[PDB]
DNA sequence: GATCTGGCCTGTCTTA
DNA sequence: GATCTGGCCTGTCTTA
DNA sequence: CACAGTGCTACAGAC
DNA sequence: GTCTGTAGCACTGTGTAAGACAGGCCAGATC
DNA sequence: GTCTGTAGCACTGTGTAAGACAGGCCAGATC
DNA sequence: CACAGTGCTACAGAC
């Protein structure tokens, strides 16, 4: 027949229901068998290797306020809620891996590609085992409209929050000098195939209470983890890794939550900057990134202690929009996806107002505005082959901003100066878009990158000149973020799109197909099973078997 | 005795299962909004007015003198009445914030200015505490005592999070009763003394404190170690004599078994205890009246208002006392599609 | 090495995507292969047999207004719409099999089971081959919230209508003499495993114009087909079938809307009877089924032609509320599923009114309405482990109907004789339910069947006794239908609920998965390949292989 | 020459892509509606009142002695003017039933009674047709004519479903232009004479007919055989003599190429063709003016009301004439979720 | 002044 | 008579 | 410059 | 000269509910 | 004495938008 | 008395 690993991957990775699989096994076995596939209890017994709580490890130095037991599998994330009626309810169900263990397993799964990258380097083996550096992109994103199960309890809200990480790179430093030396780098970080779920909850993003209860332990894990280095026995030899954690993958509403910022249409628009709406309307293209964790924490202590007995209206100016204590650090970085969606829906709005003559007659009614939307969408479908939309998905946001789509909505606006204007605007946008959305603009799109600031300059000048009526005292968060802090970001990182929300976000699709086909399904067990099965979906060891060396 | 339904009108998303009602100078102010304060009302505190069945919440505004307060869930409130120097105070300590940590910092909340038009500004003065600090805890209770004639305060009870040795990210979210050492906090200065007594074997939680005339009666709370709901009533008697605050205690024959009770003052010192719970499963419907006198505290049950089958059948319920023998209760409500308002309310009144 | 048929059954029966499948094949073939599974192109010419437009057949006498070509496969159901701008636009995509061809393929696929049934009977197979009778339950039910695709054209509504059939039985008569003689009888008609799609459309149920344009051809071949008997070459010999078409699976609204009735809450409730609302209030248990196709047709010709010249009110009285010409013929029978849901929602409302005291205070406030809902659903979560619903699925109807579920509500109502009364009611209901739910009550549950009339009498008496305030001038359609015409139709069809909408409806779940896993995916081809792939899911030939013979 | 944007107020689910507008005795009633009539107005015919931009549809109720009508889609309307004995007539035949069929029966619809408050009862009368009956068809045209001095009627054009012998369930929904024979229908009695046309070697449809003084002008329409939209206009002239209604005809050199045109009367006999489709993609914007005199038809283009870019870009449009040089147009609309109104409207007027 | 009939709002029911 | 605050209600915006 | 598909048709490569 | 695997083709599904701010003004307390 | 297949366990997903009828009453037009 | 699952654990049967 075949080895149970190949069998397992050929189950996990083609999405076969266990009962579906076993159905097939019985069939191939009975008819002309000489059974090929391996039975279920021997896949399950081939399983325990790939999940966490298996490979032994040790941390130097020992981790702060964390158990030293390395065998722990899927843990109910409630994490000791005493469920006393007298206290806050235990309502929410969750399951999570103990973060460090999820890590070492995730990573020892890369032992293959790390040793093969090491041999590509032709690098020394016995020497320089310990100088490693590991960079982990983590992401947390919520999901609504999830029905629930009748079940025995406890009562729980509809919406579900999926906290996940992915290993972006791993590199080496020793002996010294030599920058640091990449070994492994995720080739398609936006694939579902690489995103590792860690915590699964049923929670609404809105309630902060249970979100911080269940993600609290996780944070103490990272924070207590940064200082230590991990010691893993791999390729026969124990080796010490340093982990550098960048949370890059959040939507801004949730960034604003985790950092105590007021949200999301607030006068203080920038997560990374202190400018108000008006001051960001005046000078668009010139800004300097300030906001980060440590200063947000000191900022809150000012808002609370308030040593200058200053009044609220003005106090909020002095702390510059921080009303709450941030419970997590996220790197000061933009998200690519909702940037693309935010700008796309913007130009959808400008087009719409531009059909009708907005700047001649400044005060349109509900009805002319609804009618403008009707001719706009009718035209887009008629030529660009794009149906009208409920909400702007980034996929309609990619077919919306192209020169073709603009030139199909150029036919609409009678004024021949305006066609010039919005047409040239859109070309400015296509010139600056790849800058943030490509993986490493330093290579793929260098000449757009070097021209970005100047390019955004003609853009903002073009808005504040011709379109000003719409931009005078109001600018979307994203236009500002994208016309201001991107050169600074790619200088600091070098990449934006690679850190985008996709891999978290896109993985939600899997979650839905795992709450239906591979669920248990009852309230108690079922998160455990979605989570396990996710972890397998996303492991490399299985996916290596896909090509089968072509 | 009576109760009548209340429509929460707009903005019933503010209330969370623990919360606190501050009754001072007539109107009472809700406290401990769900989540972090929204810039609709950044202060965090709401005046509440109940008119013709409608329950309306208004946005208070602090004075410039004040520190701003996080929405603590289940703190120890001790109302300190009017006298020199600066009446009248609500001592709030320390609860637990909308992130999960315990404040362990005492705040003093007072009225400031009015109206002009039906408007009340407030001021919050946090006070530094040197010691012998109280351990950060929640669901403990705090009370105001006056011995000849100096006024001090008594702080006891409550859970806290597991100490940072046994603290583990799998047990991180557990709690435990913090140890039984009363803390005598002078209002000013900030000196907190920690005493213990052989009569107190264990710490409690949610135990309703009554305080009059240099004596403090703790009703039966909920002990987490042996999981009993003591029917032993606890009394203690402190007198402050230069230069030590000497302290004594006694157990009582009989005390109530109820946790998470609502004490609504009606008479001079007479309160009506509603009670949250008889046992872990089954909530207390019975309504009780509790007076206290120098001889002792005298207990008389009064006929409880007839409960609509809803509140008689609801698994959990809470509320606060508007004072003047008037109080509010709150029932979670399951419905689909979402109400959205999560809590039906009822106003209850004595006589 | 599997036979390509067996492999194909593995594919469509375990829901494997072509690309998912081919993934599996490559993987098993590369590792240890010795490839087992058969390649794609050999499956694609493997099922040419199992689809329609393959086996040769002919009708005698030759069918009316239908072509004689038997090779036609999936046809675009637009069926020659000239799609001129000037005419009524063609906004709908559809695909359908030519009905007769779909039939002979269904039956040529039952060839196996009818031959093994014929042998089991020891009825001589070669002799007496011409007297067969084939009874076909057809069902048509629509589905909402199906998102349109960007695509090219044309513009099409969201809602989608799935028109199917299933072969209920096939039997024999000749030489003469005895009755007719069952051979094959569907053992689980309510399985989605046997529901054969025929016509797939994107149409809103509401617009009649398009629904009848597309289903018009289909009906014409039914009513042209009832006359002529079929000739198939099966078991080696030429044999002839009569077809008896029962449409039983329509839900109430659509019955009414294809029958020209006034839906759905109109004064004339019974689809099978002429009773008005208030007339069916006073008298309940006594009714006689009248409404039938030819009668509604003549009745329209009266409503239109109008020889007696009554005013609108009186005219609508004289035709008992037939305002429109029906086109399709539909059997006078009662759907079981929506009956179950309609009764459950009525008792859900009675409970709600008994929580509060409705008959004590007749005019309840709206706030107390909501308050009663909230304590009711609180109760049903604490006991019975049920969670509220917006629309009530029949599965919450099966947990609500039971007596021990009435027990958690009996604890809610303070009054003692009420608490007895509704408890007694519910036991009456459990006693009469199996009659119309079970497949064949003539055997499975005879005593409930014989006692049903007396049992319903008991019930309605109880209603008009203690509940009259709710029933005075108003009775839900299904309560009337179920307390009135059930004994009659069970006597007539012999059984009910075997005829339920269930076997159609369930299949909708497949239409959702088959529009994602196995869709093409683009507007043009998408219905074509869903429909094909559905048909293959349905075929017996494959499911036989998937049994693996124990 | 201008257009006012119109709101469909409530209930814009009625209007449908083909429909008809009956202007008789002042107010105009809409006719035909999506699907089968609903109990709200079972008659199927609505009064239309357009006030302050609002388009309001009202239920009309028939007289007891009248037949009830199916909501036809695209019938041939001929408005028969007042004379002995009984004005005012609308001859409707025969359209497409909402349950999809062609009806070959001819209705005469008219006014009966009012108000007592602003309510017009109507009466529908089928007419038995002695014949030599017209094949059931749609998009054909019908018009009233008077010769010396008696009055008869002329019916020609349109399509019909494939011949019932040749109609296959795959070609069922196909449709062909019915043969080119005119039917002279006496109003009473029911005698329908079918007449061949040496000049017309082809049938056509959607051809707007204008009838004055015993002569009938067929403006260009879509022919389905060669798919051409003839510029040639076709006039015919009917000779009613005892007892033979012999019929002549003639071709006109040059005329307008149009399909599905809206003829809105203005002057005595001067209608403006309001437009329609010129080709299978492009829709005629140009608004055109047509007088009819015994010399011939006098045709002058007129400056078309400037169209909002929406209707200038609309895939398709339709409408009807409210008469008095006033008419209505309708634009399908998209969005998400549904508007709900599938059609925006506009009102156009002359002078 | 004061009907009638609509018209909408509200109101609920009954189906999906 | 006429403020001020609070009120909703609306009129928007921005993010999801 | 998201990414893994989604089935079928042609169009090349393989004994 | 059949068999076999892969690129064309156009397109999906995962991105989904709250709050902030500004102006009006009517209600209602304060004098 | 390991290996293997099947029944316990509780529960899902497909049942998801319109219309009818009743009473009041304000608007609004005759008269 | 819808029906095919949904994964795991025990609990029997098989060389
Ligand atoms: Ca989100
Ligand atoms: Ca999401
Ligand atoms: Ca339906
Ligand atoms: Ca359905
Ligand atoms: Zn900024
Ligand atoms: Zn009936």
């Amino acid at each position: 027949g075949l080895h149970p690993a190949v069998c397992l991957a050929i189950r996990v990775n083609t999405f076969l229901s266990c009962s579906q699989y076993h159905k097939m096994y019985r069939t191939v076995k009975a008819t002309s068998g000489r059974q090929i596939f391996q039975p279920l209890h021997t896949l399950r017994n081939a399983e325990k290797e790939l999940l966490p709580g298996f490979h032994q490890f040790e941390w130097q130095p020992a981790l702060k306020n964390v158990s030293t037991s390395w065998d722990v599998g899927i843990i109910d994330g409630l994490s000791g809620w005493t469920v006393s009626v007298d206290d806050v309810p235990a309502d929410t169900i969750s399951r999570r891996f103990r973060y460090d263990v999820a890590l070492v397993s995730a990573l020892k799964d890369l032992e293959e590609d790390i040793m093969e990258g090491l041999r590509e380097r032709a690098l020394d083996d016995s020497m320089c085992t310990s100088g490693f550096t590991v960079v982990v992109k983590e992401s947390c994103d919520g999901m609504g409209d999830v029905s629930e199960k009748h079940g025995s309890g406890p009562a729980v809200p509809e919406k579900a929050v999926r906290f996940s990480f992915t290993i972006m790179s791993i590199s080496i430093r020793l002996e010294g000098e030599d920058d640091g030396i990449t070994i492994f780098q995720e080739q398609k970080p936006n694939s579902e195939l690489s995103c590792r779920p860690l915590c699964l909850m049923f929670v609404d993003e809105s309630d902060h209470e249970t979100l911080t209860a269940i993600l609290g332990p996780v944070v103490a894990e990272r924070k207590a983890m940064m200082e230590s280095r991990l010691i893993i026995s791999v390729g026969g030899l124990l080796r010490s890794f340093r982990f550098f954690f960048r949370g890059t993958g959040y939507d801004e509403k949730m960034v604003r939550e985790m950092e105590g910022l007021e949200a999301s249409g607030s006068t203080y628009i920038c997560t990374l900057c202190d400018s108000t709406r008006a001051e960001a309307s005046q000078n668009m293209v010139l800004h300097s990134i300030t906001r980060s964790h440590d200063e947000n924490l000191e900022r809150y202590e000012i808002w609370r202690k308030n040593p200058f007995s200053e009044s609220a209206d003005e106090l909020r100016d002095r702390v510059k929009g921080v009303s709450a204590k941030p419970f997590m650090e996220t790197q000061p970085t933009l998200d690519a996806l909702h940037c693309d969606i935010g700008n796309a829906t913007e130009f959808y709005k400008i087009f719409q107002d531009e059909i009708g003559e907005v700047y001649q007659k400044p005060n349109p009614s509900r009805e002319e505005r609804r009618r403008w939307r009707s001719t706009l969408d009718k035209q887009l479908r008629k030529k660009m082959k794009l149906k009208p939309v409920m909400r702007m998905n980034g996929n309609y946001a990619r077919r919306l901003m192209t020169r073709e789509a603009v030139e199909a909505v150029c036919e609409l606006v009678p004024s021949e100066e305006r066609r010039e204007a919005l047409l040239k605007l859109m070309d400015l946008y296509l010139q600056m878009k790849p800058v943030w959305r490509s993986t490493c603009p330093s290579r793929d799109c260098p000449d757009q990158l070097c021209q970005y600031s100047y390019n955004s300059q003609q853009f903002a000048d073009l808005l504040s000149s011709m379109f000003k009526y719409r931009y005078d005292g109001k600018i979307t968060n994203y236009l500002h973020k994208t016309l201001a802090h991107v050169p600074e970001i790619v200088e600091r990182d070098g990449s934006i799109g690679a850190w985008a929300s996709e891999g978290n976000e896109s993985g939600n699709k899997l979650f839905r197909r795992f709450r239906k086909m591979n669920a248990r399904q009852s309230k108690t067990f079922e998160l455990e099973d979605i989570l396990k099965h996710h972890w397998l979906y996303t492991s490399k060891y299985l996916q290596k078997f896909m090509e089968a060396h072509k | 005795m009576s109760l009548q339904p209340l429509t929460a009108v707009n903005c019933g998303s503010l209330v969370q299962p623990g919360f606190s009602l501050l009754d001072l100078e007539g109107d009472v102010y809700l406290f401990g909004q769900k989540g972090w304060p929204k810039r609709s009302c950044p202060t965090g505190i709401f005046g509440v007015r109940i008119k013709k069945g409608e329950l309306k919440l208004r946005a208070i505004s602090f004075s410039n003198n004040s520190s701003y307060l996080p929405p603590l869930r289940c703190p120890a409130i001790a109302h300190f009445e009017a006298q020199d120097g600066k009446p009248e105070c609500y001592l709030i300590h320390g609860g637990r914030t909308p992130n999960n940590e315990l404040s362990s910092s005492l705040y003093m909340l007072s009225v400031d200015s009015r109206g002009c038009n039906r408007k009340v500004t407030l001021r919050c003065e946090e006070k530094e505490l040197v010691g012998d600090v109280p351990s950060a805890r929640y669901g403990h209770t705090l009370s105001v005592i006056n011995s000849r004639g100096k006024t001090a305060c008594v702080l006891f009870g409550g859970r806290s999070y597991m100490p940072p040795t046994e603290r583990t990210t799998q047990n991180w979210n557990s709690v435990v009763d913090c140890p039984p050492q009363v803390y005598l906090i002078d209002l000013e200065f900030g000196c907190c003394t920690a005493h213990t007594l052989p009569e107190l074997t264990d710490g409690q939680s949610f135990h309703v404190a009554l305080a009059r005339q240099d004596c403090v009666y703790f009703l039966g709370g909920h002990i987490l170690s042996s999981d009993c709901r003591p029917s032993r009533l606890i009394r203690l008697h402190v007198e402050l004599l230069l230069g030590s605050p000497v302290l004594t205690c006694t157990i009582l024959h009989e005390g109530l078994t109820i946790t998470s009770a609502i004490a609504s003052p009606i008479g001079y010192h007479e309160y009506i205890i509603f009670g949250g719970y008889q046992s872990e499963t089954q909530k207390r419907m019975e309504c009780t009246y509790v007076g206290l006198d120098d001889v002792g505290v005298h207990m008389e049950s009064r006929e409880p208002p007839q409960w609509t089958s809803e509140i008689s059948h609801s698994r959990t319920w809470f509320g606060g006392s508007l004072g003047k023998g008037t109080a509010l209760v709150a029932i979670p409500s399951e419905g689909n599609p979402t109400p959205p308002e999560a809590y039906h309310f009822y106003q209850v009144s004595f006589q």
